[PDB]
């Protein structure tokens, strides 16, 4: 029944959301985290001793239409050149749909590849990809 | 002396391999654009030595 | 074959619990191991004379839907950058819906790699990977 | 929605400029772009700090199918071997088919790689990349 | 007709044979094997003079439901953890499914990786894999 | 209608043509060619600051059914051994079915592949590639 | 067309020998070659003048269902382990089945790979790669 | 598992201190040191009669990435030109972030070199060697 | 982030200046310095009791594509031949773009060697040594 | 392949020990050893008639994790500055772990040469060089 | 783009000159100066007062394709045995083949040693090393 | 092909042997020599007049796998210690497995420096050089 | 393409030959060759004003795997132990094989140093060094 009611979260009851701006119309996105975890070894044993935390490497990759009016590249939230010189931080959240409460927030976020394709009988798509500080989630 | 007789070795070995290339007369398939062409490649082989 | 007397494992019978706390709606999880086994061999014969065994590892992948509340992050059992930082040692085990029975362990869990995905059209999965100090069973 | 109205972009309704001429009969284009984006580290902190940007890569693919006349031979926009030497500074736009108005523009392309497809039961396409020293879109 | 007529083994006329014991209801297994084999070259030729063997490479993999009694991991047969220091040379053998003989054996096998699958509507699966000495056939 | 109206090659309307000779009941053909290109960079700035070529770099490959008679290695034009140290350059052509005309002219080719396919129930199928000097068109 | 008259070579029509005796029952066979074809270029020119060879490889594939009896091991052409070693040259002819006519030769085969299956619900086959000194036919 | 059980030290947890100031963007540390030890070697016998310590001699480098402030010769350390014969004895330190215990002083450094590298699409980057009088155990 | 608020100097940023006029197309710049540091050793003592500055050491290496006009030779900062003898002392700068604000600066170099590669299908490359009277930076 | 039975040692087995001590995470130990040997030439001949062992030479170099506590310098075995002239002499001794049971042994050791290491992101590691007075085994 | 754009000189357009002759498959030159400077030290000051130049040295080398006639010996320039006595002084050119123009010269080359390299399954190769008197920029 | 129609030595069939005793687990042997060649120079002439053989000198390093019985040390062959004051003269020879047929003799070796390699995660290593006085062909 | 109208020669078409016989699977063959130039320096002036040659020293190396029989010991151009003195000045040619025409030679060489090499499962293979009277070439 009403979307509010299940355990679990879906893509039409998430929002994607920007500084100070709702995104919507957003096809998919994903989330990568890696710990860069490493095993110490020792002689007289085959199996690690413990294991250690080293590097904190993630992205952020975004997959939208392109839409006719105000896009990306004329926010410029994704943009291109030496203009690149002056685009500071964007801060990227992930927001429930019916409460417009957060579910979890990027910290930091800048580009790192921006994509796009068309076709005859198709959409034009773009793939926009940034890399980020942290991610974190908070109540 | 010497301008002639390049000239002269340069045409005899054109002859020498249109004796093949088209003498053969295999067939009227020949479009003259391949003489045109088959001429350009013997041109960029005396050329690139 | 009737419930009780399936010889053969499956996702209907089996249950994963990771300190205490079984991971509801799990899509699926993979275990992973590696002997580093390497062939001793010598001039005057073809073959490895003997295989030997250098540098074990040890990893796991877990799918599961991304849950309104006690998700991995909620529960306390993975988190996000300099959080990871403070969480001690995970141990998981994967146990038997039908008799109560551990069918495996896994000692010393820390996390490798933790990864989302938001698309529409389709539910939320988290998707993570761990290394492990050792597997275990003991019936 | 109606034809004027659609809130995203299409193949119907793009079509690709080159030097003046439009690329008529165009399969696919891809734009491609990345920033050598870099994150800094330290000693007493796993995360990267800040990211910097370090070489701009720009890249677009076009497929076409091989036209009568016109071609990209044809056109002077294209050639082989040692024709290429001799073809100054190429432009590509992206013109909106309703309007006449620039979607993207490139600067300064020059060509990568050129492809073929002379296969039966098929019509034939020509396949081109290109780098170019920035991409660009001034509405 | 009868099994025992036809000039072609299949998978069901095989029986899957370990020391002193049948394996039974295996879903399947491979067995690769390498020769390293090398040219020779000289000046003043292009093709290769002779081939030579180098070395003896080769592997056994096997695949095979978690059965939900004396399993590979209760018989040890596969098994885990700093107990692979205990665990000795195993042969395996691929034996005529109506008449208990042999059709090849393996010599000298031990573990170099185990693995295993857990999945909501599946069965619970197992890979195993083995490095062994030598393969062979007699009678 | 008829085929010389259209303004698009296709497989059907394209004869593949050899040195003196039209070769026919070719499947596919492929050519490949490069001008490895590469950016300059400047410190001061992100964006390359032009675009140079390097090296022409360049393949055909060819695909046809094994014929009966006459075939490609009675004919030599792609063959094997130390034969090779005597087989001369090999021009390729690619030309209108209708007209007899030139599309385009490989010059120079010669071998660097040469492949075949045998299966119970279907065709002899081989496979060549040649690499080539210059690609070219004219009139 | 007509049985006699097929213009295109087919596995109904072709049989591999090896060593005087028929490989009944193949799958496959794939033939393949290198030339090590190299490019000779220069400073004052982006081509490549003129290609060159410099070593030659060849490789044969076969795959056939494992025969009760006759198979390769039984047959002596191929065996494991140390018994290579002891195992001279061997020859393989492709032959027509109609005309009684080699089509092609191989000279000098030895093994480099050779690999089983062993599934269930399905024919046991065996997979082999050999390499030979030349390929060769003289009608 | 967390910082505070892990039992060796890691880069991520180590800070680095200079004059009782921690250092930004430390990249590597290394530390050398010598005993000049020499052996007493004999008429009547081969072997050394025993060794002694000669002469102490030590090494400390820093490498660093180039701050846009409070650089080396911008915070007043190790500089440039003239400055140097008034840049008097300084200490260097390491020291666990997590609880601030000192792990060993280097007492009295003094500079050997200074390298800086400027490098195309690259970070700027630093390399400092130091002499030392006496390093010391604390904590 | 952006260029304004970045910690660290990266080539992206940096302009190299030398009479001032920047450098066309450097490709790195490295600036090697010693001290010649030597350690007061005594009778009656193992370590040394302080540490004293000896000479001062100064080396510059640059490393730039060749220019097809306005290189170092013919710029006249660099020469060859005889002439290098009636060359002046020349100022070498490194600035920041955005403030055009010198960095560091090698006050007065002069060339040591001189070192240049010519390649196949490559970029042609110079490289220049300097030695300099000192070295400083101020505002 | 299991310990008790294989033909060769391997650093899975071996155990290395310190004044009666075990060492904790060593991660390799090499022994270099020289005995000088020189050929007794002649006047009338021009191979050596024999050769003579001249001198004893013995060096060993021991890697190892900085151990957050109980590492060489706060352990004793080794240390910083001054205190290196109030150390004793040191044995050192292989030990296979299944038995306890020396290996080899190096009578006497005695500190050469101290080297560390710190990195962003990664392990602190060590090296000690020791010379000894003699080297032996027994039992 | 075009080779008459671009700004900076590649491999691609120099070609290379000897005695006024043009050399066919050079592929690379390296081109060598020094001039021996020397730091003219103090008593009382610990910088250089001044830089001075004070003996020129150059080498260039020239690499090779061992041609199939005119090569380096068979041309009659450097060259095997006594005849080195009896070649005079020749020069060498560098030069822009788009339009004949010097880019530098080496005036007075003289031969150094000679390599030539054999290899199989691999190009002929060769390394001249010269000395030379002077060289100049003209054009 | 067999073992007994290969023309080219291989490790396969090559065995190692030791005061009349095979060596176990050899991995790799160098064999070096010298004849201190001098050439006769001159006043009138550049060429050398003659060569003349001066001085014998030779090397062989055998490379082995610790056995964790009668290793080098515990076979009493080249040792650690006192002992080596009392190792005679001792002869290496290599041999062919297959006829035991002698390959070629090292007259009276004696030893000269002893290396043991201990790596974690990998098999234990050692590497023996000897001295010897002559070396002969034989069979 | 063909050997006969290659411009370039490559170790495919080339053969090795020695006394009047051929080399048996030689796969390098180096010629390395010096003058000994020097430049004639002055007070007054920079420069040198001329360059005079010095010395002739010759150099060439010969890499070969080892034949089973026929190699360079069994064949009598090199010898172990005391064998070298007596034997007499050798001459090594290079010859292209289709006309049997000598490149170069190697006039009177005389052994230097010789190399062997035995591995596990891997090919042996040996070198030797050579010193010349003189190297020239004529037709």
């Amino acid at each position: 029944a009403s979307e509010a009611k299940q355990t679990v979260h879906t893509g039409n009851t998430v929002l994607l959301m920007i500084k100070g701006k709702p995104v919507g119309r957003a096809q998919s996105a994903s989330g990568q985290r890696e710990y860069g975890t490493t095993g110490v070894y020792e002689i007289g044993s085959i199996m690690p001793q413990e294991h250690v935390y080293l590097r904190y490497e993630g992205t952020i990759t975004v997959e939208r239409l392109r839409m006719k009016k105000e896009n990306f590249a004329d926010l410029g939230y994704a943009s291109l050149g030496e203009e690149i010189l002056k685009k500071d931080i964007i801060d990227i959240l992930v927001v429930d749909n019916l409460t417009k409460q957060v579910i979890i927030s990027y910290h930091g976020c800048s580009a790192n590849n921006y994509n796009e394709t068309w076709q005859t009988n198709e959409i034009v798509t773009e793939e926009i990809e940034f890399s980020y500080l942290t991610a974190s989630d908070k109540a | 002396m010497a301008v002639g007789e390049a000239n002269d070795f340069l045409v005899s070995e054109l002859k020498v391999q249109l004796e093949d290339q088209f003498i053969g007369t295999r067939t009227i398939n020949t479009s003259a654009s391949i003489i045109k062409d088959f001429i350009q490649s013997y041109l960029g082989r005396k050329k690139r030595d």
